């Protein structure tokens, strides 16, 4: 490619690839495909892509785009990067360059959700707007596109329309305002915007890059977080408590909106499955919603630093 | 193809002009006393190049056409409009303030669609302006423009954004009226300049006519293409039935809507295809046509200064064991008579002369000779030069492009 | 057909310097001993006058083949060939240096303010063309394949991996269609070269346009320094294009490529360049070489070419009975049925010589060569005739002598 | 014909060691020539008195079997040996390790020693003889008889070239400048061992396609000549136009060297003689044409005449035989014939079978006259046209002959059986 555009601040390089598509008038996607990539036989997605460095050497010119800089500012990886782990992030990281599609998808054990959730298209309203004072463009972004949240964090509620990524696999989708936005009448809750804007933080963040616990460090920063709040027995659980402090900071129209309804009459529960040992890669909501019911006065980056410190 | 060179940035210091990289990038004009030695060319010629011999001295001789330029009073007007037209045409095309990226999103509109007057912002504004450029044949339009061009750097790439500017874009039309061979020879012309490939990637799929029309103006402006430039707009006149107007009529879209400048360059043939219409001329000419015609002796009831700065400033370039100091009237005389202030009979009938006094053996350059030059290898171009020289209207009035 | 090892030269002109292409070439000799450079003559023909009747009759046939006696006019010729051939490698210099740099500290400077005025890189303007018009017979292929055989065809150069084409000969298409003039030139180029062409670059969908383009990507990754066209009096009425498509093509080819365009034709063909001045102007680009049949007197002497040009053909005989002088009556009569026409000498030899040969006696007189004359150029008859009347619109009644 | 390869040299330096040309049957002056040629009938006089039927197919046999070489045969056999040893000076075999020549040339020249040097090996004028003559006179039996001394084909041991010196092509009645290309292979598949016409002669190609593999053929044989018989029968309509046939036939000399000899009517003259240009490259090697033998073209009756009359009149196969021969009968021959050799041994058979069928076993000049009057209604044109002299009625009519004449001996011979 001879002029791959620059990637604006805050957008994902699915769209930056789309919007390279509709510079240079690709319309036939298998077009576009042999061109930016040259392997007809790639599988498009939003959000922990692959196939990068090839992204980078379009960039190389210019220095700052390296492949850290695309991996770790125009995907969503921060979100999967801290609570993974280190020697599978350092993996995962190493793996994106090449070609394995797949790998990615499947080694990250919170993004091997199989059945892709709402593959559907998301947007938000009033962002269109202020993108469109500002940079002349509507593209996607970071803030929209969180795996398990339909909110944006700054505004109410996104707006969903028809198609899917899963509708056409081989193609790149840029939004477009004058083409009009579905927009029918929404109504929010105000204790998931909250959440929002509580995890948004987490996307830019430097520290974020050198900074991933392990699953005993998590094991025990939660044991300690347990003992100091309180909530706790001798070396048991109070199995009640745990629970109204989720139920006064959440309600339970959220939970079940998320896909996190209490069980606590059963045994099996995702609360307690974080209270007990910790065997793999917990979602980032599962760790969000425990934070922000517990300790309200900390942000994302102090907790990663506490929880990491020891 | 052609060296990329990296942009770096002045401070201009108009008000409109306020911090577009695309005219902060552009060396700046210079003053109207330079422009008369900034594009000036002459050939070497050692005084000790004299005394050897002849095979080799006279291969040296054919190097004056090539090599020797001599800007006119013409040459700074068209200098300074070509600056204004290249500078004032990238307001519309800021890419700071997000409006380069207006045009590409409504060129999708065109390449989806096909109907290219599909607006999708009414903010995107349209400012390229049009020129017209005609004169006789042999009167110097490409050598001029080869000259007044060269201190651009055509391609200049943008390290802050990743925007490879190519100030300007010279190709020409086919040798019939076509449609689709244009818009194939902008590839093969963007190309060749960008070392990519654009031909094989835009026309191997066997696209349509729209199409193709809409694929090449989407990356006319994918690159910051500044000035379009097309060769010998005589040939369309050659066209199909409605070849010689739908190309008008894109080239009078092109410059309104889309937003890139063009320029035109024909001989006076193209008069009737340019006088079509009202609305098909003025739109297509908006700074008019630029005419150029053969330098004149007199003026003012004097010797044309211009005529005599060229001729005896030429007049040094002699490689003759035997030459005169001075140059004589009536040698003046004849050389302005058998050329009839054409630039390119003036400069290759002195080289034949030169050429055939080396190789007769009398090393003197005299009103004889250069009349036998003439009437000897000069035979093509006698009767056009005779009408030119009887000054009867109705005899210009067929073929001597004037 | 051939690969030639190229051995590098140097040339005193200071405007070609270091060009691996001129520089390639042979070195550069005077005009006047050019002409040396294509006599030739038949060998070993002192003592076969006593072998046998077949061997002396098909010795005699290989006369017009073998017998080439440069005159006056071939020094010209010859030059102009010479510098059209290094002047259009002058702007394609293959050794570039380090103008990278260069040119990226000139923007700086100028950028700056210190310098004034910088110019950059600018392409190569149109070559030179070169017009070549003569009466049919008077040797314009002979003539240019022998001033051509000095210059070998395909050299190859060891430091870069471009093939020098130095010279190409095609015919133009004999139905005056563009379409395979455009063929007739991949055709040349697979006959000096080892690879193939026809099938390869043939493809029928291109437009002539679009040949223009097809054949550009071989003659400018070649180093062809001359296209000849020969045989240019049939686009006169041709089938594919009306006015001047057939040389719209040449002018582009000319102004993008820069390949020197040399055109030999018939003076039929000065009315398709002599129609306009854009066309006119690149016809005669270089000057205009016109030729004429022998005169037999110059200014109020006889001409001492012609007398030279028969006097040395005079000595090929293999007759028993063979003359060392030559009489003016012979010369005289020889005149007057070849009106100085180039190969209507040749040809009236031979077949005098052949008739003697076999009739038995070993002489040649002028019943003889008018007797052969009569029988043998029957075809030639009426043309000769309109030169032997003078009027310019009784020869302009046919379409291929100066009239 | 396949006949393998003997080299005996010659005394012509400019064929010095070409294994083509030596391979060629030794140069014959010319009493060889003309005495190669001649054949006619034994006529023993054991077969007189026998059947009539045995005697009247042995007269039917005469016109096949008897032959007189008149004075161009010599003529034309020194042209066509010319020809076809003097194409091969610039395709010889004979080319050494030219490399190293060429090699130290070039580096000699760069030297400044070598003034000059000549860098070319394609030294080859295209050779060409249009043969035409009236319809008839012996443009194909004299033709073969002319060709049939050479050799077809030559093989060589050290190399691996199939020599074909002569090749000869005719057209079909409604002609074509198509099947041109597929009657060269269907000949060339004869003359040599192979399947050319059905390993790549198919018809998916086109005609330009034809051409060009023609000329890699003829490239990969050393084809000495070509021959095209007739072009009479190519049409004028169907292959487009009177000056695109002249057109194609001038491109069939991209054909490297191969002399071509083109043979038809002098109604394809016009489209040749238009100006000096094509009437010096179609007399490449002089004109030759092919008239028919005068009587009288000196003062003195032609002695060939006379010869051929008594040579003819001496094969009379009668019981009643008169030795001497009229002069009124020589005269009447004259007249009715105009000197063409199509037509006097075929009146000369046809009455002589008449007096088989009438019984007289006799000849009589009344008997010439009658069958004169009667049998030659189809060829008056041509008759009177040569009786007149008229070049005009000779050539409109030069495409006229008689239908189908040996048919009509084939009832003649059942009306004389009957
Ligand atoms: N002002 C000038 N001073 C000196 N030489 C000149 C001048 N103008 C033109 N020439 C010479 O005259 C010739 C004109 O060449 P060029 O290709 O530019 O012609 P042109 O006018 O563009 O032709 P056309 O209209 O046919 O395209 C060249 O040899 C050029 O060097
Ligand atoms: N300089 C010469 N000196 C002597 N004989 C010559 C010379 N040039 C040509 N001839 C003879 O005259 C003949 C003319 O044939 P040639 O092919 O040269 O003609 P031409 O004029 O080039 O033809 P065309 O009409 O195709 O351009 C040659 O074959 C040769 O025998
Ligand atoms: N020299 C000859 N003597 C006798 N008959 C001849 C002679 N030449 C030709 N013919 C007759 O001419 C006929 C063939 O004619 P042909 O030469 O094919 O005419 P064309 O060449 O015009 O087609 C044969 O049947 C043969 O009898
Ligand atoms: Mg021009
Ligand atoms: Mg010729
Ligand atoms: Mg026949
Ligand atoms: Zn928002």
């Amino acid at each position: 490619m001879r002029n791959f555009p620059v990637p604006y601040s805050n957008e994902l390089i699915y769209s930056t690839i789309a919007r390279a598509g509709v510079y240079q008038g690709i319309v036939s996607p298998k077009q576009l495909l042999d061109e930016v990539y040259g392997n007809r036989k790639v599988v498009a997605t939003l959000g922990l892509p692959s196939h990068l460095g090839v992204i980078a050497r379009h960039l190389h010119q210019t220095g700052r785009y390296a492949v850290q800089q695309l991996i770790y500012e125009h995907t969503l990886f921060p979100l999967y990067a801290p609570f993974v782990g280190k020697e599978r992030r350092d993996e995962a990281i190493r793996l994106m360059e090449y070609q394995a599609q797949g790998a990615v998808h499947l080694m990250l054990g919170v993004a091997a959700s199989r059945v892709k959730s709402d593959n559907r298209f998301r947007y938000c309203p009033d962002c269109v707007a202020l993108q469109l004072n500002r940079y002349g463009e509507a593209f996607w972004q970071r803030d929209w596109y969180l795996p398990a949240l339909p909110y944006c964090p700054k505004h109410g509620a996104l707006v969903f329309f028809d198609r899917a990524v899963d509708d056409h696999r081989h193609q790149f989708w840029a939004l477009g305002h004058t083409e009009l936005l579905s927009d029918y009448p929404k109504d929010s809750l105000s204790q998931l915007t909250a959440l929002a804007a509580y995890i948004a933080p987490l996307l830019d963040a430097p520290r974020a890059q050198e900074l991933s616990p392990s699953l005993e460090q998590w094991t025990l920063f939660y044991q300690r977080l347990a003992q100091d709040l309180g909530l706790t027995k001798s070396k048991h659980i109070r199995h009640d408590l745990v629970a109204e402090r989720v139920r006064q900071t959440f309600s339970d129209e959220a939970l079940e909106k998320l896909d996190l309804k209490l069980a606590e009459n059963k045994d099996t529960c995702w609360l307690k499955s974080i209270f007990r040992k910790h065997r793999k890669a917990f979602s980032y909501l599962q760790h969000s919603i425990v934070w922000q019911a517990l300790l309200p006065k900390l942000t994302v980056i102090e907790a990663l630093q506490q929880a990491s410190a020891l | 193809g052609a060296t990329r060179i990296q942009a770096v940035y002045r401070d201009t210091g108009v008000e409109a002009y306020r911090d577009n990289p695309f005219i902060e990038a552009l060396p700046p004009l210079q003053e109207s006393v330079n422009s008369a030695a900034s594009l000036k060319s002459s050939l070497q010629l050692t005084s000790s190049d004299l005394q050897k011999s002849r095979v080799i001295r006279a291969h040296t001789i054919c190097r004056i056409p090539d090599d020797y330029f001599q800007p006119l009073g013409t040459h700074l007007l068209l200098s300074e409009r070509i600056s204004v037209m290249i500078r004032g045409g990238y307001v519309g095309r800021n890419p700071k303030t997000g409006d380069l990226q207006k045009h590409l999103q409504n060129g999708y509109e065109r390449v989806q669609t096909g109907e290219l007057e599909t607006f999708r912002f009414e903010e995107a504004r349209s400012t390229a302006q049009s020129l017209l450029l005609i004169g006789c044949s042999g009167s110097g339009k490409t050598t001029s423009l080869h000259r007044i061009l060269a201190t651009y750097p055509q391609v200049i790439y943008h390290r802050e954004l990743n925007v490879e500017q190519v100030v300007y874009l010279k190709i020409d039309c086919s040798h019939n009226g076509s449609l689709k061979e244009i818009c194939l020879n902008f590839f093969r012309a963007l190309d060749r300049a960008l070392g990519s490939n654009y031909e094989r990637r835009y026309g191997l799929k066997r696209h349509g006519i729209e199409t193709m029309l809409a694929l090449m103006s989407q990356i006319a402006n994918a690159h910051a293409l500044g000035l379009l430039v097309i060769d010998e707009i005589q040939h369309l006149s050659r066209s199909r039935s409605g070849g010689s107007q739908e190309m008008l009529n894109f080239f009078v879209t092109m410059v309104n809507i889309i937003g890139v400048p063009v320029m035109l360059i024909g001989t006076p043939k193209a008069r009737e295809i340019f006088e079509a219409d009202l609305r098909s001329a003025r739109r297509g000419a908006g700074f008019g046509a630029i005419f150029w015609d053969p330098i004149q002796q007199t003026q003012r009831g004097k010797p044309n200064q211009e005529w005599i700065a060229f001729t005896d400033n030429l007049w040094q370039l002699q490689l003759l064991q035997r030459k005169d100091a001075l140059l004589s009237d009536e040698v003046r005389d004849v050389w302005y008579e058998l050329s009839q202030g054409v630039m390119d009979i003036v400069v290759k009938l002195f080289v034949l002369a030169q050429l055939r006094a080396l190789a007769l053996g009398n090393e003197r350059i005299t009103a004889g000779l250069l009349r036998q030059v003439y009437q000897d290898e000069l035979k093509p171009v006698h009767p056009m030069l005779e009408a030119l020289r009887s000054g009867i209207p109705e005899r210009i009035a067929r073929y001597s492009d004037l």
